[PDB]
């Protein structure tokens, strides 16, 4: 049920990149500044983001 | 990081 934070639309999951911290979403060609791939490594949101200290 | 297609 993961929606894109950006464009608030769950289509194309294959490019729906998941939040390592939370339930959230975001397709990477929604992402700014860009964001060619997947990563690897962990990605957080910037909700998540928001919490670390 | 994994994807909404690669989880499910
Ligand atoms: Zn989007
Ligand atoms: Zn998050």
């Amino acid at each position: 049920k993961v929606t894109c934070l950006v464009c608030r639309k769950g289509d194309n999951d294959e490019f729906l990149l998941l939040c390592d911290g939370c339930d959230r979403g975001c397709h990477i060609y929604c992402h700014r500044p860009k964001m060619e791939a997947v990563p690897e490594g962990d990605w957080f949101c910037t909700v998540c983001l928001a919490q670390q200290v | 990081a994994r994807t909404a297609a690669t989880a499910r």
